[PDB]
């Protein structure tokens, strides 16, 4: 049901079912054929096994100009959370290439300030994990923002906490 | 025994004030100097007994049935804090069971399905806290609202929590001060707070606001905005309106927002929201109030009385099935360990009193 | 009321005039159910939290904790002035014997109700002055009312500069 | 050049004001070959380091990227201006069309132009404003051109108090 609890309860799995799986199972295939992982998976190789805790893992975008509307995958192209590697804890953020080309929108700039602001707040490393086409046009101004928010947490951060950029 | 006169405002300043039943009384005036003036008379236990003060005048926070109870009563309450505001709480480091356990599973069906069902937040919060040990302070007090320490993988943290089982768990100005002066006490001494939310908003009342729960129930949110201690909080209900903030949310600072499937965060209720929103629909084609009005109200809960809208914007760090609260708590602690903040120097801020 | 203004005065660094006639506090069960043990104790707190410029003076009278509600020398007031018909003591010349001579009540039985109406100005003749405070300093002078603006404002003028430390906190925490 | 002059006027409390015409970067693969990913870097630190007054003038063109390194809001600037002559997006008009709708122009495209070319000129009159920016706040207002010389003058009286923190370094780490 849904005006039940348990109707809830499953309603949610459904949700992570297609928040895990954003991308089209096509472009999936099409990253792997490159010889590549998806953005989750390079989380699942670089932290400890277990210890992933995902930050905003239904978030959504609120772009109308254009189809976007039409489309809004949880998440918005980025994976992003905290979790230990060898035991130490780290922030990392991964760029999914599987949903809008990987082109960085509004949201998924908030969630990458987000774990930035994490990180730099709890003194961690951020790990950025960066596979994306470029600004995501149909926002506009709107990328352009995102790209600032990150550049002056990146520059505020810097020889605070290390940050690491893998380019994948 | 009798702190009596202006001596009573000395406890009032310390943290903690601690009474047993019948042989403890606190008073700036005694009731013979009361009757010649006011006209009225009473006995020493009815004026400032033990009991008086935990239910009623807000200024004890425990009730003991003995002194050698209330000596224990002391002890626990050391145990959660350290020293001074120097150190952390003394830990006695545990593991936690990272995986999911029999009691976590309980969590998924805690919650009845009819909203005016109530379900007891003493369970939610024992099922987070190291071996079901729920350590509370003013139980008596604003019983709506729920105050403590515990440990989580032995670190003291503490608590604040709606409890639905006692007035709907709707905020009003005793739960608001009981709560506020109990967050700037666990901030003071570097004790982590966890919030567990279900609040439908605030006590209906001419009383209420003819004494400002405007500048009462503020003072929860500069609580929660003021401090810097780690913050967790849960919904595992309701969040309707300015209550949402005032319970430890993100837009206050908190650290970790994360709520289960059956919370509802809305400005407002269902039949409250249409009655004000598409109000032309409902009183034209006007048969009668219901028809329009219940598809109407539903169409409502189903589509926003979620904790989604909140969750697609940030508002909520997750959403999550309620079995992993304690493990999300744990693991978030462990990251939370370090959290450091600042601000403009100030003497001091100027919350409401 | 005084409490929040004390402390956005503080706060500003606005400097602290205050005048007191404080007989004490309301009685009443409705002030204590509703908790004056703590809702008092912020102007207690306000003033002693305060590092501003204080200065207070007592016109008339101050008995009890509410004398030290109204910035004591005890919460930390720089300048403590007390008029000639200031009466700083424990509590009223009445309450003062009706508890201390105690032994002559049905004593003395008809002759009672003069043998204590006199010890109650036995005493305020020697109690209700603020002499007494004087000799222990805890007012810093006895003066004429005529001349407070006089030592407001050469206060004011040493006072400019005060300063002072304590020990750090994220914050306090005042009754609430 | 103006990575070095920034950081130099904002160690020394001078305050920067910013005047922006960027089309974008200079296309060239010497340019890239040559380290323009980590030398034009340079300026968004300078940028975004300072705590200097930072008041930034947007006459015309802010594409790209180079909107950003240009003193934006989002690298903390406090008060950012554009004049109605400014065009404030993500990329210039024809190459926005190119990406968006291809189907379009490329669909019932026997008439390849007309349709480009009528898409942009939509793209340009609807977009290649400051409006966008505006509505966002990203940009604190629009101004006429010859109202500029009094925005600064008072922007700049009311920020020759500001003051901002962040947390200990001992230096930062600018890409070199």
């Amino acid at each position: 049901d849904i005006h039940t609890t348990a109707g809830k309860l499953a309603d949610l799995r459904r949700r992570i079912e297609e928040a895990t799986h954003a991308g089209s199972a096509r472009a999936v295939e099409k990253q792997h054929a490159k010889g590549k992982l998806t953005a989750r998976e390079r989380i699942d190789l670089l932290l400890d096994e277990g210890s992933f805790v995902e930050l905003d893992e239904f978030a959504r975008h609120r772009s109308t100009n254009f189809g976007l509307d039409a489309n809004r995958p949880y998440g918005d192209g980025v994976v992003t959370g905290y979790g230990t590697v060898d035991g130490r804890p780290v922030a990392v953020f991964s760029q999914d290439f599987t949903v809008f080309g990987g082109a960085l929108g509004e949201v998924y700039g908030q969630k990458i300030v987000k774990v930035m602001d994490f990180a730099l707040k709890t003194g961690c490393p951020v790990v950025g994990i960066n596979d994306s086409g470029g600004a995501r046009i149909q926002e506009g101004v709107a990328s352009l923002g995102a790209y600032g928010e990150i550049f002056r947490r990146n520059t505020h951060a810097s020889g605070v906490i290390p940050q690491i950029s893998l380019v994948v | 025994g009798p702190c009596a006169g202006g001596a009573v405002y000395s406890p009032a300043i310390t943290d903690f004030t601690v009474m047993v039943d019948q042989t403890s009384h606190m008073f700036i005036t005694g009731p013979d100097v009361i009757k010649t003036v006011t006209g009225e008379d009473v006995g020493f236990e009815e004026l400032g007994g033990a009991r008086t003060h935990n239910s009623t005048s807000g200024v004890a926070h425990h009730m003991a049935g003995d002194e050698k109870d209330a000596v224990e009563y002391v002890k626990q309450l050391l145990s959660y804090l350290p020293s001074n505001n120097l150190s952390e709480p003394p830990a006695f480091p545990e593991e936690a069971d990272l995986a999911v356990t029999d009691e976590d599973a309980e969590l998924d069906t805690i919650v009845p399905d009819s909203a005016n069902q109530p379900y007891d937040m003493h369970s939610v919060i024992e099922h987070v806290l190291d071996d079901a040990e729920f350590f509370e302070t003013q139980p008596l007090f604003a019983p709506n609202i729920l105050t403590g320490f515990g440990r989580v993988e032995g670190r003291p943290v503490g608590i604040v929590a709606n409890q639905p089982m006692q007035f709907a768990g709707c905020l009003d100005i005793t739960a608001s001060e009981k709560a506020a002066r109990f967050v700037r006490t666990c901030d003071a001494f570097n004790v982590p707070v966890l919030t567990f939310v279900d609040v439908p908003g605030f006590l209906p009342g001419v009383d209420q606001e003819h004494d400002g729960i405007i500048r009462r129930g503020a003072k929860l949110i500069f609580a929660y905005a003021e401090a810097t201690v780690p913050l967790i909080t849960v919904i595992t209900r309701k969040a309707f309106g300015g209550a949402y903030n005032v319970m430890g949310s993100k837009h206050l600072g908190a650290d970790l927002n994360l709520a289960w499937p059956t919370a509802q965060i809305a400005v407002m209720g269902a039949q409250g929201a249409v009655n004000i929103l598409h109000r032309r629909t409902i009183a034209d084609a006007g048969d009668d109030a219901e028809a329009t009005r219940a598809r109407l109200i539903q169409e409502y809960e189903d589509a926003l009385l979620n904790p989604y809208t909140a969750a697609e914007r940030g508002y909520v760090d997750a959403v999550i099935m309620p079995s992993d609260t304690r493990r999300h708590i744990v693991r978030g602690l462990r990251q939370l360990r370090t959290k450091r903040e600042s601000l403009p120097p100030k003497k001091h801020g100027n919350i409401p009193l």
